[PDB]
């Protein structure tokens, strides 16, 4: 792609969510979501293979329906109240349809079936944007209407996302699907608390982004897309295993790493409202979320796998790819728990 | 929840009321912890790019330390302001609604009969 | 008015049922999406004409604009699908599971 | 002529239903065209000319491209009309009958409040300005050029960037 | 109802005319006259098969330009506003943006057909 | 570049006319003095009733009647 | 109607055994219909007949689960007269797991389901008794 | 809950103009100068007080002044005015421009008799500062009292008591 | 008409407020014929 | 909103046509202007939970102006009773409702 086109497309991607935040009309909100939709497909379909075409078609066709459902909710609110904002004294059916469509946009279970597929069908970048930046405006909708959501399906969807992400990532040898099921689980943790202090939803979002972006960079540095490809990392670039390990163990939330803070404080604010057994189930399936990360980091950092003869050429040559932000984002994850009161 | 607080300025990192709070020390354990995080960031950057460690990028390491401290100072100031505001509003609400937070008056261990539970 | 709003909402629901319940082709799905757009347009327009809210009348044109852009990129994806497989069917798109 | 709008709405429902049954895109486009026509007619019935004319124009220009495409891509030897499938014909008949039964049902459990077969045509226009000028639809849309100029720029960007998106997807 | 009446009149003219065209003449039907033309010989395949269109990009951009028409068309009412500068600038911007898109397509050979 | 435009006026004169007319449309509103009377005429048109005003007793410049001296004399629209 | 399922608690266990029994049977049937719609949409059958058979097997199985559960609970509450006792719900959950491992030929499924469902039903009674409001409204 | 009050039939029984629209468009420019005081009082009441039921008598004075106006036109300058409006009513949009010579006859008549000068181009399109013995309407819209906002916490804010009460962090 | 039904105020409102709420084409022209009802609507929309 | 960039800069990109009583292009009132204005002027300073029950009368009047359900019920009842009486032969419609009045102007 020529530079004019990249400028246009990345401006559109940046402006979709930005319009979605700085807009009181729900319709310009919808407009921003549709810019995010339209501008993503060119770069999803850039390499021009059947996998990319399938990924782009699935993304488009799943997001268009959710967009139409959100527009229905908005038009029904306009009919009811003559305004372009979800007030109180709106209909719970309108609000729940909005929630359903937003969950289909995010990728939450039982609307999760498309995210791992699409993510496998596209490069490591366009998985990063898809899993980090596209999640921010759809979450902004819910954050702006958090005292209007029903506290029941909001939690059933979270619990389904937790369970299904854990169980799906249990058996995925492909890494681009592990990241997807991780997204599903973390959006579950977010959406569970979103009616309860939505600052914590943004906390978990920022933590999740700061963990996933450098992980995607790690996969990018050798174009690793499989357990067997990431296992050939004690030979190619072995200075990264420390950060990969601590980042995986932050993703699967273990205490001394800051990836335990969101789950811990979420459980806190959920036990402050007598949402006890749900939090218990969530905390007990986060362990299964941790299990496959542990398997992975065995495979790459603790039990060095066989390598090849041709991997010595990689040792002859030199590299330039670590963007100097991998370091900052990996170290600000995994080592920022004692600064947690300044995060909350 | 404090977004709808009256007089709340939109996208104001440090309102003028926060200038009445005392600042940090600049020797705070958390700012030197952030400097340590910057030093480890530079070290990790050098380790990843197959460079020497504690020897190579002293300008980069200094910049990392200073950026981390120079951001943490203001972020910690904002957080101090926000927690101050929390205590402020909490005190105001209890002072406006004493019927809900009554002047409780507790008893002694001579008047209350807590039950005995032997071990045996 | 309440009658026709009920009917238009049922029409939206029918087109949504359609685009959800797939058949072989994809063009039909895109057409169902266009039908949902059209029903939403008419709902917005009728509410605006009833309430005499001429300030919101720029909303349905925006709906048509973005829905047509949506249709455009869908049809481009369809061009790619045909260039790959040849026959528009949505059952041939079954290789990301593996 | 009091049941006019109800007949138009029912016809639109049937058009979108036959659409949702998904015959070949030729007859689907026919359904889109008929339903856009009906939509225009009711938007006029509620006092709006411009919006209906523009739905009609846009959907016609769109189904032209759909014909051009479906002759190339979504074509079969036997394009599967509504009558082609006994099952589709049955669900179409059943859908008409089901919506009729549903209307006759909700005209009973609620005397009025959702549908009024009894008073029909009595609640359409809701406080017209009996004396007026410079009041039609078109002033509100022309406000895209004044007092709502963000809709205009955001739409124009959608179209502009869509051109680049088209070229890149197709390349 | 005047317009409805004119259109019904034209409709019924056309249908009465077709009725006459079909039920007035004589018929001698047989399979060799009711099968498709293809210039004396028989077709080698069906006509309900793919016809590759080589101007599809032109079709899609025609759709977007149709929307541009829909946006430009309120101008006769937009001109009787008091501002007459915001509308000027905004219409200028819209038309210039459309021309820029046309120029990009032209230079990138989107108006050329897929040989 | 004068030679380039000389070449383009022969080969492809349709785009030359187009760019010329575009720039002319953008530049000529800045030039004319009649450009400002457009908003004034669009304002002068009374599509809606001029609602009268209560006599506070402190409205000198406001007229007491239609054909009084005060108010905006629309004679600039006459003999424009 | 929510009142139908709320009739399960109009009277304690040991009383109205048939009522609670086929209430729980209906509940199991509903859950089985959900599971069947999901197993028929995803991983569909080779034929509509086998799809119908899948639905019937799943629904009748979950119905039997609920029926044995309600029978066992109200019986073991009538016998050993103790409504406020989650061991009755434990025994009912174990009977359900046994029927699961009987309808589905597996002893390991029987034991696994016994333990899990029994503990689940015990916790259900404990929460209904002590007031655990899952899906609670926000209070702070 | 509250009954609507309405005037009786005889609180609306009025001597009407019974006069058509071209006859009236012709004399518009003279009815805007003469009979302006009553009309503007009626307008001020009708917009200041948002109730028709509070201004019937001003409407009756409007009708009375119009009747007096056309009585003057009948007893003086009836034939030229007849010709004017008769030629005006021929058109489909009732355009003054097509009848520009009968204006002259009517205006010269109504000027030489009663000295009624035609308003110039933009004199009837501006505000005109009426007075009246009436008072201001206190609280139109029948608005209820506004609920009082929640009070602001007055204080010079201090450091948080023992810092963050988080779990075990000291500072 | 409704002299006989048990609880019915004849001039009752549908609003808690007391100010003038202008009527609409169905309250007005409600008890009237169908021609007036079908000329209120569809009268200007269907040109003369 | 989420990021109040408009309030930061004082602009109004979209927050001036948020509802009916908001700057129609030429000064033509939308229906329920008064009701919505009154509801909004009650629910100012307050936020949400308190306005939903201290400004309920005004919202209910607005809801009846816009959706207009109770007047439908009232006219439907009047019509039903009239049809019953006319079927029984008790009511006798007048000239000014059968189509024969003296038009007022
Ligand atoms: C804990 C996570 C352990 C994960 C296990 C990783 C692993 O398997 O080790 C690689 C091992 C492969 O052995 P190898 O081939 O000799 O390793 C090549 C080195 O990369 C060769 O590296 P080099 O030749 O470029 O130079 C040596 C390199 C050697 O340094 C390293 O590569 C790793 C040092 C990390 C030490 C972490 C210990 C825990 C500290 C607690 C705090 O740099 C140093 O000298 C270390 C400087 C001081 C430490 C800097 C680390 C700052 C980040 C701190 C993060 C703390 C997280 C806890 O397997
Ligand atoms: C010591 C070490 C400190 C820690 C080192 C960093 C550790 C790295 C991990 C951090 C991950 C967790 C961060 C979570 C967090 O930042 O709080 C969530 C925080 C919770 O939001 P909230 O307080 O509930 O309501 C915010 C309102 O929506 C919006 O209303 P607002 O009044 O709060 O305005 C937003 C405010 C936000 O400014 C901030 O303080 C957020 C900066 C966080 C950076 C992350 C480090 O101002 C700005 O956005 C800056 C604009 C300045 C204009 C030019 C001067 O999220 C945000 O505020 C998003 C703001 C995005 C602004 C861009
Ligand atoms: C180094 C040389 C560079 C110059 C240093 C400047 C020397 C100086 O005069 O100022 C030092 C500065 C001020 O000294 P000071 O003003 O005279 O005395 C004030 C008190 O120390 C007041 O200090 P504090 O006790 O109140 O500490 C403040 C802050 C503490 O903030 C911190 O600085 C955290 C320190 C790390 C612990 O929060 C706390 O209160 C303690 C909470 C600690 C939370 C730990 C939770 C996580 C468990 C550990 C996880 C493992 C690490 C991460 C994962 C590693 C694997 C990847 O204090 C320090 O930096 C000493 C740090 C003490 C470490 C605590 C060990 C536990
Ligand atoms: C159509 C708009 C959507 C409305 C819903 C559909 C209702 C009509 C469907 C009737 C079934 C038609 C069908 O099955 O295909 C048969 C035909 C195809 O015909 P055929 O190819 O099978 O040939 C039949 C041969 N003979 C006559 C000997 C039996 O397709 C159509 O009918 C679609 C045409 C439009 C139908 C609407 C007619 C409206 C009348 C206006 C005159
Ligand atoms: C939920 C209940 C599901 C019941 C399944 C009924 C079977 C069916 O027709 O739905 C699937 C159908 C897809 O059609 P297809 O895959 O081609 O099936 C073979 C037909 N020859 O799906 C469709 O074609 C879309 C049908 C939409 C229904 C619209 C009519 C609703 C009123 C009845
Ligand atoms: C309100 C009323 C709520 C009632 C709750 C009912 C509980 C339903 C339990 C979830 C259904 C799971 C059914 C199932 O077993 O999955 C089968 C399906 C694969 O099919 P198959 O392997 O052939 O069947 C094996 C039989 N165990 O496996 C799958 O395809 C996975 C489907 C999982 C989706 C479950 C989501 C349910 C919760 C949605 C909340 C909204």
């Amino acid at each position: 792609m020529n530079p004019i086109t990249l400028a246009i497309i990345y401006f559109t991607i940046f402006l979709g969510p930005v319009i979605t935040m700085s807009s009181t009309n729900l319709m310009l909100m919808w407009v921003g979501l549709e810019f995010s939709l339209l501008a993503i497909i060119p770069m999803l379909i850039n390499k021009k293979n059947p996998r990319s075409t399938e990924a782009a078609t699935k993304y488009f066709v799943t997001q268009a329906t959710a967009s139409m459902i959100i527009l229905l909710a908005i038009v029904l609110n306009y009919k009811q109240l003559g305004t372009w904002m979800f007030q109180q004294q709106t209909n719970g059916l309108i609000l729940n349809m909005t929630l359903m469509a937003l969950s289909m946009k995010l990728g939450l279970a039982p609307f999760h079936f498309w995210l791992p597929e699409v993510t496998q069908g596209i490069p490591l970048h366009m998985g990063l944007i898809l899993l980090t930046w596209q999640k921010i405006a759809p979450l902004s909708i819910l954050i702006q209407i958090y005292p209007l959501l029903n506290s029941t399906i909001i939690l059933m969807l979270a619990i389904t996302s937790i369970f299904m992400g854990a169980w799906g990532g249990l058996n995925q040898t492909q890494m681009r699907k592990i990241m997807a099921y991780s997204s599903i689980a973390h959006m579950g943790w977010m959406l569970a608390i979103l009616p309860y202090n939505p600052s914590l939803t943004l906390l978990n979002l920022m933590i999740y982004i700061i963990l996933t972006a450098p992980m995607f960079m790690a996969l990018m540095l050798n174009n690793s897309m499989t357990i067997n490809s990431i296992s050939l990392l004690w030979n190619k670039t072995p200075a990264m295993l420390t950060m990969i390990s601590l980042m995986l163990l932050s993703l699967g939330g273990l205490p001394p790493l800051t990836g335990f803070l969101p789950k811990w404080i979420i459980i806190t604010e959920l036990m402050k409202n007598n949402c006890l057994i749900m939090a218990t189930l969530m905390a007990m399936m986060a362990l299964l979320n941790l299990f496959f990360y542990t398997r992975l980091i065995y495979s790459t950092s603790l039990t060095m796998f066989p390598t090849n003869n041709n991997s010595k050429m990689m040792t002859h040559q030199t590299k330039t790819k670590p963007n100097l932000m991998f370091s900052t984002l990996a170290i600000m994850s995994t080592m920022t728990l004692p600064l947690a009161p300044q995060l909350i | 929840m404090m977004n709808g607080r009256p007089g709340h300025e939109p996208l104001k990192f440090l309102p003028d009321e926060a200038r009445s709070l005392p600042p940090p020390k600049l020797n705070d354990p958390r700012l030197v912890y952030m400097g340590l995080l910057g030093y480890c960031t530079g070290l990790m950057d050098n380790m990843l790019r197959m460079r020497p460690v504690m020897r190579a990028g002293l300008h980069r390491q200094l910049l990392f330390v200073t950026s981390f401290v120079f951001a943490g100072y203001f972020y910690l100031k904002r957080q101090n302001y926000l927690y101050a505001v929390k205590d402020h509003d909490m005190f105001g609400y209890i002072k406006l609604h004493p019927e809900d937070f009554p002047e409780k008056e507790k008893k002694t261990y001579a008047e209350i009969l807590e039950p005995f539970h032997p071990v045996r | 008015m309440p009658s026709t709003f009920f009917n238009l909402t049922m029409a939206f629901s029918l087109s949504l049922l359609g685009t959800l319940m797939f058949r072989s082709h994809l063009m039909s799905t895109l057409l169902c999406l266009e039908g949902m757009v059209l029903s939403l347009f008419i709902m917005t327009s009728v509410t605006s004409l009833n309430s005499n809210s001429m300030s919101s009348m720029p909303i349905p044109i925006t709906i048509l604009v973005f829905a047509a852009c949506e249709a455009a990129v869908g049809l481009a994806l369809l061009v790619k699908v045909s260039n790959t497989y040849g026959t528009d069917y949505v059952q041939n798109l079954n290789l990301l599971q593996c | 002529m009091n049941n006019y709008i109800f007949v138009l709405s029912s016809l639109f429902l049937v058009g979108c239903l036959g659409l949702a049954l998904k015959p070949s895109p030729i007859y689907g486009g026919l359904g889109l065209i008929v339903s856009g026509f009906v939509g225009c007619l009711m938007v006029l019935g509620f006092g709006g000319s411009f919006l209906g004319l523009m739905v009609f124009l846009i959907y016609l220009g769109g189904m032209l491209v759909v014909f051009g495409y479906t002759t190339a891509m979504a074509t079969e030897e036997y394009p599967e009309t509504w009558g082609s499938n006994w099952l589709i014909l049955g669900f179409l008949v059943l859908g008409v009958i089901m919506e009729v039964f549903l209307i006759c049902v909700l005209n009973y459990y609620d005397e009025v409040g959702v549908i009024n077969l009894d008073g029909l045509g009595d609640w359409l226009m809701y406080e017209v300005d009996d004396v007026g000028v410079m009041l039609e639809g078109g002033i509100g849309v022309a406000a895209m050029y004044s007092c709502a100029t963000w809709m205009m720029v955001v739409a124009g960007w959608s179209l502009f960037a869509g051109i680049f998106i088209i070229i890149e997807i197709t390349r | 109802m005047n317009l409805y009446t004119v259109i019904f009149i034209n409709i019924l003219l056309s249908l009465t005319l077709i009725l006459v065209a079909f039920w007035l003449p004589q018929m001698n039907l047989y399979s060799e006259k009711a099968n498709p033309y293809e210039c004396g010989f028989d077709p080698t395949s069906s006509a309900r098969l793919p016809f590759s269109m080589k101007f599809f990009l032109v079709a899609i951009t025609f759709l977007l330009f149709d929307l541009e028409i829909a946006l430009l068309l309120p101008l006769p009412w937009a001109i009787q506003t008091i501002k007459t500068s915001t509308m000027m600038i905004m219409a200028f911007i819209l038309v210039t943006i459309l021309s820029l898109g046309l120029a990009y397509e032209w230079t990138q050979k989107g108006l050329e057909w897929t040989e | 570049i004068s030679a380039f435009l000389k070449n383009a006026w022969a080969k492809e004169p349709v785009l030359v006319v187009s760019f010329s007319v575009w720039g002319l449309a953008i530049i000529m509103p800045m030039i004319s003095p009649y450009t400002k009377y457009a908003s004034m005429i669009n304002k002068a048109t009374p599509y809606n009733y001029p609602v009268p005003v209560r006599d506070d007793g402190n409205m000198p410049d406001v007229p007491s009647h239609p054909q009084d001296p005060l108010g905006p004399s629309l004679d600039w629209l006459k003999n424009l | 109607v929510k009142r139908f399922f709320e009739s399960y608690h109009e009277v304690p266990d040991g009383t109205q055994c048939h009522r609670k029994t086929y209430i729980t049977t209906a509940l199991g049937g509903i859950c089985g219909i959900i599971g069947s719609a999901y197993s028929v949409s995803l991983n569909p059958a080779d034929s509509t007949l086998e799809a119908v058979a899948r639905v019937g097997r799943y629904t009748f199985t979950a119905a039997a689960i609920g029926a044995m559960f309600g029978l066992t609970t109200c019986v073991s509450a009538q016998v050993r007269e103790k409504p406020d006792d989650p061991l009755n719900y434990f025994i009912g959950g174990c009977a359900g797991g046994l029927t699961l491992g009987a309808r589905t030929h597996s002893y390991g499924t029987a034991a696994m389901g016994c333990v899990y469902m029994g503990t689940a039903a015990a916790l259900f009674k404990i929460g209904k008794l002590e007031g655990w409001e899952l899906f609670p409204t926000p209070k702070v | 809950p509250g009954i609507v009050e309405l005037p009786t039939l005889e609180e609306l029984k009025v001597e009407e103009v019974k006069v058509s629209s071209a006859v009236l468009k012709a004399a518009a420019h003279h009815y805007g100068a003469q009979c302006d005081k009553t009309n503007k009082e009626f307008m001020l009441c009708r917009w200041e007080e948002k109730d028709p039921r509070r201004c019937l008598k001003e409407g009756k004075l409007v009708n009375g002044c119009a009747l007096n106006f056309f009585r003057q036109i009948k007893s003086h300058c009836a034939e030229p005015f007849t010709e004017y409006w008769t030629c005006l009513d021929y058109s489909n949009m009732q355009l003054f421009r097509h009848c520009r010579q009968q204006q002259a006859k009517f205006d010269q008549c109504v000027l030489d008799k009663l000295g009624w000068v035609r308003p110039d181009l933009g004199q009837l399109s501006k505000v005109t500062k009426v007075k009246t013995d009436r008072p201001l309407p206190e609280n139109p819209y029948h608005s209820r009292a506004r609920p009082e906002p929640n009070p602001v916490i007055e204080g010079d804010l201090k450091p948080a008591k023992h810092g963050t009460r988080f779990f075990f962090w000291t500072v | 008409i409704m002299k006989d039904v048990p609880n019915w105020k004849v001039g009752e409102s549908v609003f808690h407020t007391t100010r003038w709420v202008p009527p609409l084409i169905g309250e007005m022209y409600g008890l009237r014929t169908k021609e007036e009802m079908s000329n209120a609507n569809f009268g200007f929309t269907w040109y003369t | 909103p989420f990021l109040d960039i408009q309030k930061k800069l004082g602009i109004s990109l979209d927050r001036h046509f948020m509802f009916l009583s908001a700057e129609q292009p030429y000064k033509n009132a939308a229906r329920c202007h008064a009701f919505e204005k009154e509801w909004i002027e009650c629910a100012h300073g307050i936020g949400g939970t308190r306005a939903k029950k201290e400004c309920k009368i005004e919202f209910d009047d607005f809801e009846e102006c816009l959706l207009r359900y109770k007047t439908m019920r009232r006219m439907h009842d009047i019509k039903k009773q009239r049809e019953k009486l006319m079927k029984e032969g008790k009511y006798t419609p007048p000239p000014h409702h059968s189509g024969r009045e003296e038009p007022r102007p």
